[PDB]
DNA sequence: CGCCCAGCGAGCGAGCGAGCGCCGAGCCCCAACCGCCGCCA
DNA sequence: TGGCGGCGGTTGGGGCTCGGCGCTCGCTCGCTCGCTGGGCG
């Protein structure tokens, strides 16, 4: 339940704010006296007399006002007056059942009037805004601040015996604290020892469309514009929301980067009704393969099944069912990258940052074949980077496509055949030998998904070898 | 005309209204067994000003 | 029978926003120059 | 035993930026102030 932070300035000088008022008035403001109840530790000598029963009748007859507009006899209220530095003021606080943002300013105005025309009668206090409330900025920019319960021992209850005067509150939690400063003492200490999101129109929206993206899989302006133009544009109509962009992008990516798996992007939702249209089914069938056994082994490998078999081999030469299916993957994953055989030394230099390592017609080398047996076997290893800080590559599925044997590993201006077994015992060998027609056209994403997904809706049991079964 | 009165203790009398001289001063009147005698003697102004710069001090 | 509530409505202005504009500092990237090094008897 | 030539840093200045305060447009809604209609019957 929030609240109303109304201030209300005292009088303190009868006869300039309230100059030609009647000596009645005066004579029954100074006559009545005051007595701290008998458990109160304040000092009755450092509060005022007149001024606190002023403060009184004003407040009482605030409260008998709402009560009376609002129609809600059971609302929570909070009341304290204290003595500011150069005027007397009072924190008055209203819930906001039965009385809604658009109706306070009228209520205040009719509050108001009634309070001139009974206590003061008819004479309007002369104090600079002597009767206002609260705004969530200074001027008529602002709108009422609808404040919150934590409020009352943040700001109202710190404040000690020489800021405080009284208070009046019925609310049962701020009872004991309305002339007690040691129950006042005691609540704030409870509050900050008690002592996390933000709500907001503007970030709501945020939080949904962060969330939209990635589901959809954008990761930079041509995949949003990719989607629709005009959402895209919307998104960018000022500065704030031109930054706004960048921002997302940045923080998907960042999360990209922490999904889980790679197949939870790559698998598809919805099922397959006929795989025979797709390429991969006619690549795989051609070069003499079960369709099945290969769709159930890139499920394992993609999946990180295997764990250190987690890792496939097309052998044949370029572009024999091998280049197209690798594209297709890479083009739809995210990101991806080439590894750089010519470059020895930073081989993979493209692949920092990826998802995916993808070798295209490039041999083996000595000089990252320890640190790649790691990331192959199952295991994590920081490699160094071209010209950059090393980064370490969790248990990724790489993916080599080359003609020549990758056993033969290079080791600058040689040949050796050290790591043959140790990189045979992790890899699967696809001879695909078949070469495809000029007018076989080439792989969409969209083929990549449906034969991921069909991957699943048939599975079999996967033999971890190294020479994988044919279609016979 | 909306400041706040001239509110003091005791120390205001020896620091402004005891130290000024004759010619600063005509007669004045007061019932403190203390400021009694410093009414219109200077001696006894002067030994009242005294005493309280060292009480303060 | 010429009034009756009295039921209805049509604004109605003092409010409420909320949304933009124009500074106001406050970061941020970029270009005309300093330190240090290569180049020959 | 000797001097004449270029390259990475600056570092404030023109510029983008996010905020504040300040103002200026739509909406509003208890209140007011009439106009009139079964019913008196």
């Amino acid at each position: 339940p929030g609240f109303y932070e109304i201030v209300i300035k005292v009088p303190s000088d009868l006869d300039e704010h309230l100059p030609g008022i009647s000596d009645s008035f005066v004579n029954w403001v100074a006559e009545k006296e005051w007595e701290l109840p008998p458990d109160s530790d304040m000092d009755l000598n450092l509060i005022e007399q007149a001024p606190l029963t002023v403060a009184e009748k004003l407040q009482r007859d605030f409260l008998t006002e709402w009560r009376r507009v609002s129609k809600a006899p059971e609302a929570l209220f909070f009341v304290q007056f204290e003595k500011g530095e150069s005027y007397f003021h009072m924190h008055v606080l209203v819930e906001t059942t039965g009385v809604k943002s658009m109706v306070l300013g009228r209520f205040l105005s009719q509050i108001r009037e009634k309070l001139i025309q009974r206590i003061y009668r008819g004479i309007e206090p002369t104090l600079p805004n002597w009767f206002a409330v609260t705004k969530t900025r200074n001027g008529a920019g602002g709108g009422n601040k609808v404040v919150d319960e934590s409020y009352i021992p943040n700001y109202l209850l710190p404040k000690t015996q020489p800021e405080l005067q009284w208070a009046w509150t019925n609310m049962e939690q701020y009872l004991s604290a309305c002339l007690n400063l040691t129950e006042r003492k005691r609540l704030v200490a409870q509050h900050l020892t008690h002592v996390p999101v933000i709500r907001s129109k503007t970030s709501a929206r945020y939080m949904e469309l962060v969330g939209w993206l990635v589901d959809k899989g954008i990761t930079s302006e041509k995949q949003w514009i990719q989607e629709d133009q005009a959402s895209y544009i919307s998104f960018n109509a000022a500065s704030n929301s031109r930054s706004q962009i960048k921002a997302a992008l940045d923080n998907a990516g960042k999360i990209m980067s922490l999904t889980k798996t790679a197949p939870d992007y790559l698998v598809g939702q919805q099922p397959v009704e006929d795989i025979s249209s797709n390429r991969i089914y006619k690549i795989l069938e051609l070069n003499g393969y079960d369709p099945q056994y290969a769709a159930s082994v890139f499920l394992g490998w993609a999946t990180k099944k295997f764990g250190k078999r987690n890792t496939i081999w097309l052998f044949g030469p370029a572009t024999t069912g091998k280049t197209n299916i690798a594209e297709a993957i890479a083009h739809t994953v995210p990101f991806y990258g080439c590894v750089n055989w010519t470059n020895e030394n930073f081989p993979f230099n493209d692949c920092v940052d990826k998802m995916v390592i993808w070798w295209e017609e490039g041999k083996m080398t000595a000089k990252v074949v320890e640190s790649a047996k790691a990331i192959l076997g199952g295991s994590k290893v920081r490699v160094d980077q071209k010209c950059k800080s090393s980064a370490q590559i969790d248990p990724t599925p790489v993916i080599v496509t080359s003609n020549t044997n990758m056993c033969a590993v290079i080791d600058g201006n040689s040949t050796t055949f050290e790591h043959q077994q140790p990189l045979q015992d992790r890899m699967f060998k696809f001879e695909l030998t078949r070469r495809l027609d000029h007018d076989f056209g080439k792989v969409t994403k969209q083929e990549v998904k449906d034969f991921f997904r069909w991957a699943k809706d048939h599975v079999v049991e996967v033999e971890h070898e190294f020479y994988v079964k044919k279609g016979g | 005309a909306g400041g706040g009165n001239k509110v003091v203790d005791e120390s205001y009398i020896p620091n402004y209204l005891l130290p000024k001289t004759q010619p600063e001063l005509q007669w004045a009147w007061t019932n403190m067994e203390q400021y009694l005698s410093a009414c219109l003697n200077l001696t006894e102004r002067k030994r009242l000003v005294a005493q309280h710069l060292t009480h303060v001090s």
